[PDB]
């Protein structure tokens, strides 16, 4: 996953989780990348699938 | 299986919108972004229970898709949870609406605007969308938006979450009903 194009004003609500470095499962890439932005670049991907 | 319940495709999870039918042919509406690129749909994560297969999909620009039921045994209730749905209707500013989705359950709110333009990026823009103050999270995509016994729309997306509150855009279900020539039952 590349988050350069983010942030995005909105995200579709489909589920395909990612596991962030904060140990939280992101329900989807768009959600995950918007959080990476909101953390100002501090949040990273741990792995695909749930945490 | 009813409105709001989970639906699984090869790619991930979505929520079933409404049970519809034409003649003697049963289908179910859901989000186009979920019908895009899917062929088969199962009732469980295990993919052991087949529901049917994709019959149409419109996304982006719109956000609706239709699935033909191929499962013979599965009960196809014309409900939302156990909420009877008996008609379709146009959303209105100020309307009180309720959403049901496979990840969040039921949440209610109001319609705050019409004809909203939603740009999900990289050319996936959808237009003529209903805006509400209802929240939704991943997996709730395509679930029903209703009011009493009236079907109003299908969950498409938005921002925010259900803890902090958010904004959720839905595709008017009337639009989808017409395009496919189906009806709620
Ligand atoms: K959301």
């Amino acid at each position: 996953v590349d988050c350069s194009e983010y942030p995005k004003p909105a995200c579709t609500d489909e589920y395909r989780p990612l596991c962030g470095s904060d140990n939280k499962t992101y329900g989807n890439k768009c959600n995950f990348c918007n959080a990476v932005v909101e953390s100002n670049g501090t949040l990273t991907l741990s792995h695909f699938g749930k945490c | 299986i009813s409105g709001g319940d989970a639906i699984y495709s090869s790619t991930g999870r979505c929520s079933l919108g409404f049970n519809v039918r034409s003649g003697s042919t049963y289908y179910f509406l859901t989000a186009g972004h979920c019908t895009d690129g899917a062929t088969t749909w199962w009732a469980n994560s295990a993919r052991t229970t087949v529901l049917g297969t994709t019959s149409g999909s419109s996304f982006p620009n719109n956000d609706y898709g239709i699935v033909r039921y191929t499962n013979t045994t599965i009960p196809k209730d014309g409900t939302v949870g156990g909420q009877d749905i008996t008609s379709a209707a146009n959303a209105t500013v100020g309307m009180a609406v309720t959403r049901r989705g496979s990840t969040t359950g039921t949440h209610s709110g109001s319609v705050t605007a019409l004809n909203a333009t939603v740009n999900y990026g990289g050319g996936d823009v959808v237009y003529g969308m209903i805006r509400t103050n209802v929240c939704a999270e991943p997996g709730d995509s395509g679930g029903p938006l209703y009011s009493g016994t009236r079907a109003i729309g299908l969950t498409s997306g938005g921002s925010g979450n259900c803890s902090s509150g958010g904004t959720t855009f839905f595709q008017p279900v009337t639009e989808a009903l017409s395009a496919y020539g189906v009806s709620v039952y």
